[PDB]
């Protein structure tokens, strides 16, 4: 098929220039001549101008004759029409037109629209229009949406971004005050209107504004409750901050340093640098010596906030508090973490000699049974005559059937070093322990 | 330059009657003529040209005549599909001018405008303002006034009502009728009356909304 | 002048006693013949007693006759009654009275009441009998009290606190069962209760109750303000899906039936309907015997597809897919799972006995340790001849050192069960083992 | 024992009328016969002694009367103040025993019972139990029946009533009927209804309340 589409229109102040482009595909171009033809709002058409095949033949009318320059590019298809002093007079809508032969447009573009005005744009309002609230129900539910206050012409209005066609009306906006005013009723069908959304779809070049009111409907006034007194935004999404209690080790050992963390995660280059904010039961525990690392991964940065505790802090269920801040928070986020309140009991810690049918293989299996404790926290090791044996594997603590846990560490070793007697000892620290620390030991 | 002149500027006739649009000029233009048919919210179409050359895809019913000085274009049989301007441009010399065009309505059976008001949106409230629209929808003739009332009878000045063209399926028109208060002055009142008067009933179409509930 | 007050007696349980003494005055009491004379709830009057002019000859009737005895005391001018035994029969109201003539009873006192009664005594409760909803607007706003459950009898109802006793009505205390309902209704006229109050006022003497129930006009079912954990631009993430493998246990057993299920958590209680489709190796196996059906829960919906599986199925790494759909989702969630491929290595089973410091106590405990074993899928239990064994326990496999698999399973027994030897086994269930069975023991 | 009996047990009749109690004896009593007047609430008065003897106060209107075993007692011109119930009493011989009684009513022009309907109280209702209670007041005769009934029109039997005492000024009666039931079971209905039949009207008067709003 033959098309004109034509584009560049818009607005422009008295005085200022602008320029058509008529991008034409669906013939030889070469072989006509075209034309520009404009229309006034109040709907007299004006012919513009005319230029030969090639370009060296031009004619205006005297209203326009000198501010504009109708032009071709015949190695791209597209027509043009630069305009230098504009009025508001050469307000219109645009038509490029090709010749048919016989002196007549045969064929016209879909038109642009030019407004010269000193008025700035202004984007629209959209208001979903839903009918009274005193339900007129019926058979035919119209429905419609005011779009107030927009400029320049013109604005789409669809319903159902384009589905909804039938019983739809809108309307000739029309301006009061440099304000430009629209309306579209549907009227729909009965069926169960809240049943299909039905949205107001309404898009406005000029300030590329694209907006979807739903029409939701008018429900009965008094009924619920306002928001109770819900303040400005206390959250969002974007980085996150976790809370970590230090190894049960670390506190229960005074020599060990004991630690709460902090950890912020996903920010990115734009947001640096973050607060940090540590307060012990809220006491000002003004960043005491809080080292903070900030560090490098996936594609975002993770700060990692390091509180030293007192040992004795910690084991008196005191409150540890992390506050997080930075400019994209809406309000700041602060965990806490604190020592449970929990019964307690002593681990009944004993040592399993290898079984008897596996004095073959060069390895042995030494198992550390731990029983009865309260709480789960705990910590157990291997040693060999005073350093950290290597090679042995904890279980998980798991719940016992009356309420106290157990759990085993096992420990492999070279059959020569348990026949031959060496200090293989099973090591536990639990908070209910004489100093915190058992450790009992094998025989032969 | 050359003028052209149309004759008349608007007719309505009943479907399926004979017209006859002119056009004239000023000067001699022998047989240099067209006929384009803009119908509303759509681009011009050639209808006819050089007199009466009948140009692709437009149908049997239109026939151009006349050369020389005065045109005449002839719809035969009238159907909906031919509401639309009509106009008449020439092209003996340059520029190219055309007539003033020729707007056609449809004189089809009188119908009764189905009116709602509706009262502003509480997104619209927010903002500042208030627009109570009132849609007087399908209905012929064009002639009908609106008026709006605010408590009990009171008449107002600051309305903005709209147009449609006569529709193309069921040749009736729309309107759309906007009185636009501030939301303070829109609260010191209470009942709101769009009242429509219409060849079709003697008593005027009325409906009313009262704001004591929404 | 001559007036008689008897007076005492209050309430007393059966087979208790009274004295009723009655105040003669206005004669020489001390010529005269005296009654004694009780008169039934029911209305009927009884003769109770007669007595001669200076005591001596005294007359009872064959009811009262043995419990009763009549007496006076020409002085202080006081007839008396002293009632014993008490039945129920005596309850009634009782009256001296004088013999003014030939056998009449001329003068009579003012009376006093006596209810024998196993019961005990109960505090009435009030209420407020507001008109209708339904505001019966007209002049005659007739109002009223009931006062239910109190005992015994009798209680003193007034509106306003007697102000008001133009247009009331009082009705007569019903027993219904060991306890009494009284109400009282009050008529008014002319616009003046809602203005000025109105309260029912009521006192009951044996339980020291004084109570005024205001009566407050009748208002409407509705109270306002629900929740305020702040609706925030909250909202939930939709239904969710979760898939699980079968147990090893059912897979590895010929006669058991291994299923494959895929639960839908968060499901609306307003669609409760949801499509699940199975797919075993992307070939669809609509129905197989998939079995779905609903849990309701803490407020939600959770759906439960459970599809049966050939045991050699799984084994051979088909690709179980779930794929869920419903309205809600913007596109449907699948899941999928198979077998995880890998090696493969039988564990080596050995059962360790209590630790020799541990005989003392009631109960020991018993350790069976498993090791060197993939894939982490497997199943120990404990078994005392034959009957699957309770009070075992069961670590979670731990990954060893040479990327094998261990863990262990704890059985406490009672110490006499352990020496009198008995068939306490570890029973292994793993994919790597000669026929997917070993059993461990103690040979003993 | 000597069983006195009295006749009838309940009486009416005309202001004025004159009207006549009576009664008899199992054994003879000779002339030993009292006459008591107790007006409810007050203590009885000795009225006649010796069959016939009139005892101070009692203006001539009364009359006692008879020997052996039936006496009788007639009031002339019925003055409001007669309004008791009245009992004879042998004193011939132990026991003394009285006859029962024969009870007093004023006759009047019958009148239109004004009924009232009363939904649970809040207070009763968070204590777990529901009465509604109804107030049949004044009206004349004593004669009436209601019923109740729950959803539609459906009866019931767990009721308790209670009337009063012919009224002193009024000479009219009054009726509090009420249903209780449990909360729950209160709630499980709808409408409840308080349907009074009475000589006044032909159409039983009802008075109806819907639980769907208190
Ligand atoms: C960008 O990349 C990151 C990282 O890249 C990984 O990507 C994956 C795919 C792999 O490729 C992997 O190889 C890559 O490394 C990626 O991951 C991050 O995001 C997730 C969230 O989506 C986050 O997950 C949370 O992790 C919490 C635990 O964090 C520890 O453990 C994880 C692994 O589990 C480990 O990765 C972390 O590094 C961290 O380890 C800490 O490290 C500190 C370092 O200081 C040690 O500090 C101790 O503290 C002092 C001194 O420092 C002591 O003295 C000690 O000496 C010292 O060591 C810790 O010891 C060390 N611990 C361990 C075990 O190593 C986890 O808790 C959290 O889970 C909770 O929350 C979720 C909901 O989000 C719930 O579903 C859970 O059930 C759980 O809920 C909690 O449950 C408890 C009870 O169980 C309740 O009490 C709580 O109330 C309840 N709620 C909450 C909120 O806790 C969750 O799983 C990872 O941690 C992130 N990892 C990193 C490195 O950043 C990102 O997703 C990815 N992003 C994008 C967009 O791509
Ligand atoms: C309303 O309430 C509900 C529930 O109410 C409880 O809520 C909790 C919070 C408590 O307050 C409690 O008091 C309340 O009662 C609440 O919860 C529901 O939603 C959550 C998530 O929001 C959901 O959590 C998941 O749980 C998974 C574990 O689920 C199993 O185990 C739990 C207990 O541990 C149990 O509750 C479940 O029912 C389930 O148990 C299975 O059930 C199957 C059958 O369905 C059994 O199968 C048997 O096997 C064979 C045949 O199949 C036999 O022959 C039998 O016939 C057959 O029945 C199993 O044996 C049985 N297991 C056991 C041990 O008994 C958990 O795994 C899952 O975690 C995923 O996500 C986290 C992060 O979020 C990851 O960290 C995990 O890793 C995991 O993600 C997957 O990880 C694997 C690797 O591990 C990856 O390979 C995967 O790719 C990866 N992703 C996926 C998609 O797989 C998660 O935590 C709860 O379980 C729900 N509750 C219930 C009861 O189902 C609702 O949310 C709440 N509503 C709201 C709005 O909040």
């Amino acid at each position: 098929e033959v098309k004109l589409q034509e584009s560049g229109g818009g607005l422009v102040q008295p005085g200022g220039s602008l320029k058509l482009s008529c991008a034409t595909s669906g013939f030889t171009f070469s072989d006509y001549y075209m034309y520009w033809v404009r229309q006034t709002p109040e709907k007299r058409l004006e012919w513009v101008a005319y230029i030969s095949n090639g370009g060296g033949s031009t004619y205006y009318p005297d209203t326009v004759k000198g501010r504009f320059t109708i032009s071709r590019d015949n190695a791209k298809n597209t027509l043009y029409l630069q305009m230098s002093r504009l009025k508001s007079e050469d307000t219109a809508m645009y038509y490029c037109a090709r010749h048919g032969g016989y002196y007549a447009m045969d064929y016209w573009g879909q038109g642009t629209t030019v407004t010269v005005s000193s008025a700035k744009t202004t984007a629209p309002s959209v208001y979903p229009l839903a009918p009274v609230c005193g339900d007129t129900t019926g058979s035919s539910v119209t429905l419609g949406c005011l779009v107030k206050g927009y400029f320049p012409e013109p604005v789409t209005l669809t319903w159902n971004s384009g589905s909804l066609s039938s019983g739809v009306h809108t309307f000739p906006a029309v301006l009061q005050s440099d304000l430009y005013t629209l309306s579209s009723s549907v009227t729909v069908t009965s069926s169960t209107w809240p049943s299909q959304s039905i949205t107001c779809n309404v898009a406005h070049p000029a300030s590329s504004t694209k907006v979807d009111k739903k029409i939701e409907p008018r429900g009965p006034t008094i009924k619920p409750c306002p928001p109770c007194k819900c303040p400005a935004p206390n959250l969002l999404g974007g980085p996150s901050v976790f809370i970590f209690p230090p190894k049960i080790k670390d506190v229960l050992m005074i020599s060990l340093s004991p630690i709460v963390t902090c950890v912020v995660v996903d920010v990115s280059e734009d947001d640096p640098d973050v607060q940090i904010s540590w307060f012990v039961n809220n006491v000002e525990v003004h960043t005491a010596q809080t080292q903070t690392h900030r560090e490098d991964y996936n594609s975002t940065l993770r700060v990692v906030s390091a509180l030293p505790i007192q040992h004795q802090d910690w084991m008196s269920g005191k409150e540890f508090k992390c506050k997080v801040n930075n400019k994209d928070l809406p309000a700041p986020i602060e965990r806490t973490i604190s020592k449970p309140k929990g019964s307690v009991r002593a681990p009944q810690v004993y040592v399993l000699p290898p079984p008897e049918e596996e004095m073959t293989k060069k390895q042995v299996t030494l198992t550390c049974m731990v029983t009865d404790f309260m709480p789960e926290d705990i910590y157990v090791e291997w040693t060999n005559n005073g350093k950290t044996e290597l090679n042995y594997k904890n279980t998980e603590p798991v719940l016992d059937s009356d309420g106290s846990y157990f759990m085993y560490s096992k420990l492999r070793v070279e059959k020569k070093n348990w026949v031959e007697r060496n200090s293989y000892s099973c090591s536990v620290v639990h908070e209910g322990l004489h100093n915190h620390h058992t450790t009992k030991s094998f025989s032969r | 330059d050359i003028v052209l002149t149309q004759s008349p500027s608007s007719l309505s006739a009943s479907l399926g009657d004979t017209i006859t649009i002119t056009c004239h000029a000023s000067q001699n233009i022998n047989v240099w003529l067209s006929w384009y048919q803009q119908k509303p919210g759509n681009i011009p179409k050639l209808l006819i040209y050089k007199a009466s050359n009948l140009h692709t895809g437009v149908p049997s019913r239109f026939s151009g005549s006349g050369s020389g000085t005065g045109f005449t274009l002839t719809i035969s049989s009238l159907q909906p599909e031919d509401i639309a301007t009509y106009y008449c441009q020439q092209g003996q010399s340059y520029p190219l001018t055309f007539g003033g065009g020729t707007k056609l309505e449809i004189k089809r059976a009188d119908a009764a405008p189905t009116v709602s008001i509706f009262p502003p949106s509480s997104e619209q409230l927010t903002s500042g303002g208030a627009s109570v629209v009132c849609f007087l929808n399908n209905f012929y003739p064009k002639d009908i006034n609106v008026k709006w009332k605010i408590d009990g009878s009171e008449r107002q000045n600051g309305v903005l009502n709209s147009w449609t063209d006569q529709d193309s399926k069921d040749s009736t028109y729309s309107m759309s009728s906007t009185l636009t208060l501030t939301k303070d002055e829109y609260e010191r009142h209470n009942s709101y009356t769009c009242e429509a008067t219409h060849k079709t009933s003697t008593s005027p179409i009325v409906k009313s909304f009262n704001r004591n509930e929404c």
